């Protein structure tokens, strides 16, 4: 049974990487997630076994709504609709729910109503280099001053979600769980597994812990 | 049009499917591949390398480099145990956090063999002999040198050979790789006596793993 | 034995090669070799009893080494290979064990969990930065966490043998030899904001001697670039 | 990477060109959009790089509803249905919601209920000439008197949208966002890009501004 | 009928898809094509032409035709700078609003070369010599004529040649194309001395662009 | 796209159908078969053996 330990069988899985809520009536309720791999501590440890990865990408969103407590007088609403905008690396970014950056032409968005299949979209391998890098020993490139170990050459973009129906009689808040799945993975130059616990999302800082669990005697 | 009929399980999200998918950004002209050295096609190419085993845990050497060294002195006793560790998997043993033990904790059923390379890091004028006994599963640990000779064993002469390899199967009382003094360490004048021994582990043959799971080294 | 490159000579007598690939070449990039392919010898460090380790960031140690350090200032980009020769001359009355690894992209962690370590504490000009056997306290602001059993990267130090390495055992061995190709994601990178290699030397079994012998052992590191090229008109 | 700068990769995109609302109870609530290219200032600048274009056309409508504040007494409504009528150049035009021009036979309309895929329709290249013209140096053709620079030979039609269900218990207003997409684009005789800001939709009038941003000295 | 099964992402509106579409008006018999001169197949055929560069901005010449002219007089100093402009892209430089710079602001990553043609628009009896130095990226701007000669340069004789071309790469301190007096302008009687110089920019080789975006020259 | 038309009886659960099905765990590499003695292909191979008949019931 040698085929289960391949790279495709080890990494082409699915994982809930993000979970955020947004309501429509609050005039600033929308979502945001900068696409990275260092979000969950169980997938970050598996992608840290290698240094340079190269994969296609496949995302699926599970959107569910929940009626907030309204005032009175027989709320009856139609089906809801959502817009999931993908901003490429180096694009405009919205700051309000009503903004120019939603109605642009370059950012590819999907539109989806309730009661159907979830809205899958797939992002190809976009970068300037030839592979991603989970680790970077150096300072930021293409900048006046650079924070140690950032590597802005790997930048997959950002996602934004909002309602596209305005209703005043009933407030509705909605959740979203983003599912992450690599595709056609190629990995180079393996790297030993992480021992100490993760502390921050940005850097590889840690606190020193012992090598393994102790016993009472050598024999 | 053409008559179709929808089967059950149609508009569902199974996380472990494999379908086609609409690409979010077509017409992108992605970057071609580059020959980066050291490509990983399988995870068993990681396990075949050697790694040092922390044999000497002993409740205060785990936060130091003393855990990897096995102390060997010149004693006056006639026959004495150097070290000994069981091969019961997963329960706080010594091969848990090594480079072989980190891949085999991502799986549930696995079976194979182990190369155990030792190394005498002492002086060049020092001589001695050690027994390297292996108790099979079912047989108890030998409490004496004489019945540790009667099993399977390899007598290791230090002055002739600086490294002796002991192959052993390892399956998911389950075995012991205890080691005994045969003769003392004879040393010349103006040479120290307290020598040390390192221990290496590897994968002698190709392993066979199945039914991937998560690892228990996380919060 | 007695190999020469340019106008420098060393003398040797096994060699471990990278990831199984020899270094090799690819506006138009130029290929200068007469000022680069020579044995740049760093100064020797002393292996005492209470020693912990050393590390060199590799295109940083040769930033003042003559006509290789001038091409780093003049030319903007470039790729390189390396060939490292480490040897320690000790007698038959000493004992110890060294591990010589070469870590690509060795990002290190600060002593404080909220900041990043400064530039002067990661590497010095052709002088080895050294580990320590204790923990660096978090009251310091910007210093590298240099516990030896974690190797500064939060990894177990016994698992560092997955990199191209070579054991130096003073009972039976004297020297090591490493050949490292160019390992990076882009084909040419800037040589000032990036340190794509890291040569570490860690003593597992510490040095031991009787009363009377020399109480140190010098270790000599010699680096020579191979198949280097840059980008310029 | 020469294929990304082609004409098809530069112009075959999508863009929200119109956004209007309409309610059902107001007896005059319907929508209207004369199809042109000079609506948004980001697509007008890209189509002004050439003089004569010729493309097929593809439109998709994203319709969403919102319950207006009704009086009382447990409003419960069925699914809504919409009619999107396309009037060719030189056709009848409605002025009320109940009119003969909706129930005609020549104007092709689509009908669409909620909770489904959005209603795409595609208009071929319709004209009398051989290409469109973003610019026209002359007076209107086929008329007693002509406004300068109109060129009635390019005229793609008009769209009209309305509800087709009358319910008195609950008022519902609905929005519509029209998405615009050229297809099989051919462009002739290129033209330098516009420098001054757009002021009006009809003409190419402007106010004189400097050539570029200034610096402090020539050297 | 035939058993089908709907995959996730089915009834969604992705803006960047390519499907078939129902034609709104079939049976139309559209107008056939006509041979109109000057068809554009690619956008790099626009960039290959030459355009004048506003070198002489200087805070009050931008709203005039004086911005395109570089003033050259007869002076008494021994060695003097005529002009100089950097090649740092996108940040208020001189090549931003030219005909080459308007295509390369619709993209994010691009790389190629530049032809820089100069032209001496002065009298036919006037003679002189100019240096045309190019500092590579990394090297500083020359503060003197003597070390501006020591780099790469082209000495331009006016009385022999009225136009000299200087090719240079340009990548998305990044370069300088400064120009120096070698000798003064020697002129006969009853001829003026204040002559002018124009500057042209083009694309010497075929550019390679990727990842189209919107342009920042809009409100 | 391609024009289809859904027939009646489409999104129903008949308990006695036979369709394809999405596998929950692909890429598993299941255990191969082993020659175990005495395979049953039909139920009439059970009935062909002899069995003792309780002729003498008689209430106790």
């Amino acid at each position: 049974s040698r085929s289960e330990s391949s790279i495709e069988n080890f990494l082409c899985r699915s994982a809930c990487v993000y979970y955020a809520t947004y309501t429509n009536n609050s005039k600033k309720g929308f979502a945001e997630w900068v696409i990275n791999t260092r979000q969950v501590a169980q997938l970050r440890r598996k992608l840290e076994l290698f240094t340079y990865l190269r994969f296609d990408l496949e995302l699926t969103f599970v959107i569910t709504s929940a009626q907030q407590p309204s005032t009175a007088s027989s709320v009856d609403a139609p089906v809801q609709t959502h817009q999931i905008m993908y901003v490429p690396p180096g694009g405009p970014v919205p700051t309000k729910v009503k903004d120019y950056a939603w109605q642009t032409s370059t950012n590819p968005s999907v539109f989806w109503t309730e009661g159907n299949a979830p809205p899958r979209m797939s992002i190809p391998f976009i970068s300037i280099g030839n592979a991603y890098s989970c680790f970077y020993d150096g300072w930021t490139q293409f900048s006046r001053n650079g924070v140690y170990g950032i590597n802005t050459l790997n930048n997959m973009g950002t996602l934004y979600m909002r309602h596209v129906n305005e209703a005043g009689q009933g407030p509705i808040k909605s959740t979203v769980r983003i599912y992450f799945k690599p595709k056609h993975v190629k990995a180079w130059v393996p790297r030993p597994p992480r021992l100490c616990q993760y502390e921050k999302q940005k850097n590889v800082n840690f606190s020193p812990i012992g090598v393994t669990t102790s016993r009472t005697d050598i024999i | 049009g053409l008559p179709v009929m929808t089967t059950p399980g149609s508009t569902q999200f199974l996380t472990s499917d494999d379908f086609q998918s609409p690409s979010a950004m077509p017409q992108f002209d992605v970057t071609p591949e580059m020959q980066i050295p050291g490509r990983v096609n399988n995870l068993m190419e990681i396990a075949e390398v050697d790694s040092v085993v922390p044999v000497n845990n002993t409740e205060d050497n785990v936060s130091s480099l003393k855990a990897y060294q096995i102390p060997v002195q010149s004693n006056s006793d006639n026959g004495k145990q150097v070290f000994g560790f069981p091969l019961q998997p997963g329960a706080n043993n010594v091969l848990n956090r090594t480079l072989l033990g980190e891949i085999l904790n991502y799986y549930t059923h696995w079976s194979g063999s182990i190369k155990l390379t030792f190394m005498f890091c002492g002086s060049a004028m020092a001589t001695g002999k050690f027994l390297l006994a292996y108790s099979p599963p079912g047989a108890g640990v030998p409490k004496n040198r004489k019945d540790a000779m009667l099993g399977t064993h390899v007598i290791w002469d230090v002055g002739l050979q600086s490294s002796c390899v002991l192959c052993v199967p390892w399956i998911s009382a389950a075995g012991y790789v205890t080691c005994w003094y045969q003769t003392n360490i004879v040393v010349p004048a103006d040479v120290q006596s307290s020598c040390d021994i390192l221990c290496f582990v590897s994968a002698c043959n190709d392993f066979s793993v199945r039914m991937l799971k998560d690892t228990p080294f996380i919060r | 034995r007695s190999i020469t490159l340019g106008n420098s000579t060393i003398t040797t007598q096994n060699v471990v090669v990278g990831y199984g690939v020899w270094p090799e070449y690819l506006d138009q990039p130029t290929q200068p070799d007469v000022a680069t392919c020579r044995f740049y010898t760093l100064e020797s460090v002393q292996w005492m009893k209470n020693s912990a380790g050393w590390w060199w960031k590799l295109p940083d140690a040769l930033s003042q080494m003559g006509l290789f350090g001038q091409n780093m200032q003049y030319h903007y980009l470039g790729r390189t290979g390396y060939t490292i020769h480490v040897q320690c001359n000790a007698s038959k009355f000493h004992q110890g064990c060294l591990l010589v690894v070469c870590v690509p992209e060795a990002e290190m962690g600060c002593s404080n969990l909220n900041n990043t370590p400064e530039f002067s504490e990661l590497s010095g000009g052709d002088s080895a930065r050294m580990f320590t056997d204790t923990q660096v306290g978090e009251s310091n602001a910007k210093k590298v966490q240099t516990a030896v059993w974690n190797a500064g990267m939060g990894v177990g130090v016994g698992n560092l043998t997955i990199f191209p390495h070579q054991w130096i055992n003073l009972r039976t061995n004297n020297s090591a030899t490493l050949v490292m190709p160019y390992i990076n994601s882009v084909p040419m990178d800037n040589m000032f904001r990036h340190n794509n290699l890291t040569l570490m030397i860690i003593p597992f079994v510490p040095l031991n001697y009787s009363e009377g012998s020399s109480p140190y052992v010098p270790i000599t590191v010699t680096i020579a670039p191979m198949c280097a090229e840059y980008n310029g008109l």
